[PDB]
């Protein structure tokens, strides 16, 4: 299993049905595919989380090209291009 | 706030 | 105990920590309190859920006062004022 | 039974599912209820149809109160306030 | 015949006369030609439907170049460039 | 019978079909009714013609109330509120 | 002669004096020269009419490069770049 | 709505 | 929400 | 007879035709009537001249009511509301 | 001498002192130099007059490259890029 | 409305 | 003496000179006085801290009147009106 | 005689001609009269100086009414309403 | 010495302390360095003064490349790109 | 030790916890990494401080490429691209 | 309004 | 207002 950060439970990690039985919330959807480029993440993709829209996305899809850049903006507070 | 997908 | 629509689990019902240890995701926070007026919901409150930001909110905080109006906006999909440019 | 202007068929008159199973297209929803005020139409209501979004709506919800004004905007083609930038 | 998703009937699928006897609604028109590039669809064109304007359009005309991209944005909720 | 300023002909005075069979051009429609308030003109009405959209309209629907004001805006060329960004 | 679509008469098709004795309306002017590029039309120029400003213009001056594109947008309702 | 100029 | 035209 | 500041000539004082036979330039029209309210000037009127559009206009139509305010804006150069973005 | 189109007199055609004794109005200044590129006109420069700001300017400085283009826009009513 | 400068 | 959250030091509590000798950083200035109304705080004042500009400010100067509203905006992260476009 | 802060000289105190013979620079003009309301200052007037345009102006013409508010905006650096986009 | 155009005195031409003892007004600062490119002027740099912000700046930093251009815009009234 | 310019004390110069125990203020964060490019500063990086947002940043990340440019804008009052 | 820097 | 990082 995994922990769900939304409810704190040990979880099967089922598809989100927050929006409707067929529709994830954008935050849950953003765990599996990038909301910028709409590609499924590949194992080892560098991703970070916007503090506004609560979505994960590719660092490269926000012109963050290194771990160093990703750590610096994530540390101080990351506001993605979509929310700016 | 930042991870690698696994 | 509470059903988590995000993962399917039954939970003791703990504070969302999706954003971080100190921060609920906006959708989870919107279950308990309106993201427009920042007030806790009443049992009596008409609420609806934006298809663009996934947040619940007071019908009245979007100028929708009746089940008639709420029903009517769900027929087409609700885009809240905060998501509309 | 109802005439569908979209396909020409006579139908039992079922909920539009053009968008999906849960969602009417905005034009079909606008037959029964105003896309500005989200209220069901009256028999007495003056309504008109936007050439840009294909939606019906209350004349009054576009500040047109009379058959005179409605007739006059149809002479040139109605662009609703929601379609005007 | 086909089913019409607007009325639910089995249908001849006549030209839409929603706007006037000579004029389709933009949603019905968008089944046969792209509202971005104004080209008739070719058999096997990848198309998706905006949840706002209810129109179909070419994936490539929205910079969605794969089935993977099209499935991801259609799943979470597709808002086309015209409606944004 | 009517003089057509567009082509010079004398005509029985038929509905403009410049846009299509169902639609007058906006300039022709503006002869009979105001493109701001969508009301038919009075004999008494002060009207003026925009140099940018070629439409007639009520002086009052552009906040010009007198022959003095209308005369004054024609001296320089009238750009209507709908044409001004 | 021709028919004038404004008045319905058989007509000499004189220069428009709608704006003043020396000045056409933009719709009448747009029959002889393009309001985008300001070139006189050449015989066989593909042109279409905006439903907003009532002007004709070159298809190519609106990035419509084929009869197919011109028919599709003219059919559903053409709103030119100037009026958008 | 669409023609060739002649 | 997504198909191939046929 | 009138001094033309544009060319230096003394003239019988004829309608400006700089724009065309039917149209004064906006600066010449602004001598006789306000380009904001489109009213002919009074002898009593405080007027000032924009450095950006060269037009005269009522001080009051720019919310300047006194010789004090007019004097003060000339010290720095007057940019009228119609020229300010 | 010349005629002044402002006053209708036969005139020496002195420098304009409309703005102040040292300063032309922009319309008078625009007879001798282009308000787009700020170059003195050269003999035979193709120029046209905006109906809004009353200034002359180079046709080429408004992407009008032929007499044909200049005649067409001047005829129907020329609104320069500065005034749009 | 249009001339050559001379 | 005062705890400096910026560096961890205990200090006599001297004017911030982060910007320069004459200028506190906006976050340090916001400890003593509201960056919206420019008034010194009361003991009684509800204040909150923007996550985008790091400034403290009156809840009331952001239209938040109660601990309920303040508590509710901290659950999700406060973006002040001056940081919102 | 007057101290010129611009050059350090003592002067008889002559009209600024920095812009030209007819025009003070906006900062020099702002010594004698408010660039917002275009009124000469009172002895009693609270004034402050924008760090972005270098102009003096009435505190009240920027909605600052007290020495408390003026003191508070100087702590961080005053950006006037005319310089703020 | 020089004359100061601000006060009319014969002057040492000290650093401006209008903003504070350490800070020039932008007009005085603009006499020694360009407010566009932030380069110290070099002897013979062509510069002109905006009638709005009262600052001097390089002609080339406003796409004015000749004395002819500089004289024409300065004569009629120069409004720099920053103030537009 | 160092002096802290915020409090005036001799200081260990601990990580800022102004925003929360885990989160710096953007001004303190900007001492160690650039708020434009999100790179850790390298020894000898030319940096300057915006008078608005109180952050340090790379001169090169504001198109200031020399000490001369940096001194000129810092002297008169530096307003960074983010705050404009 | 225009000079060379000297 | 301006330094080299050290
Ligand atoms: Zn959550
Ligand atoms: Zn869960
Ligand atoms: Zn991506
Ligand atoms: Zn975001
Ligand atoms: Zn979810
Ligand atoms: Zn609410
Ligand atoms: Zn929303
Ligand atoms: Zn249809
Ligand atoms: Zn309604
Ligand atoms: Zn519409
Ligand atoms: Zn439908
Ligand atoms: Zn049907
Ligand atoms: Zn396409
Ligand atoms: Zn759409
Ligand atoms: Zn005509
Ligand atoms: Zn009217
Ligand atoms: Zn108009
Ligand atoms: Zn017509
Ligand atoms: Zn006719
Ligand atoms: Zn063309
Ligand atoms: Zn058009
Ligand atoms: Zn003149
Ligand atoms: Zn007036
Ligand atoms: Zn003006
Ligand atoms: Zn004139
Ligand atoms: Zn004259
Ligand atoms: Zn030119
Ligand atoms: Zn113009
Ligand atoms: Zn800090
Ligand atoms: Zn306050
Ligand atoms: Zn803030
Ligand atoms: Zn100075
Ligand atoms: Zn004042
Ligand atoms: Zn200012
Ligand atoms: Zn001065
Ligand atoms: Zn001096
Ligand atoms: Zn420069
Ligand atoms: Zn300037
Ligand atoms: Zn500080
Ligand atoms: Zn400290
Ligand atoms: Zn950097
Ligand atoms: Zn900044």
């Amino acid at each position: 299993s995994v922990w769900c950060r939304h409810c704190g439970a040990t979880s099967a990690g089922l598809r989100c049905e927050w929006q409707n039985n067929y529709t994830q919330c954008a935050p849950c959807a953003s765990l599996s595919s990038c909301p910028v480029c709409y590609r499924n993440y590949r194992e080892e993709d560098l991703i970070l989380q916007c503090r506004q829209c609560d979505r994960w996305m590719h660092a490269v899809c926000q012109n963050l090209n290194t771990e160093e850049e990703v750590e610096n903006v994530a540390d101080i507070g990351f506001d993605c291009s979509m929310c700016r | 706030g930042a991870k690698r997908h696994r």
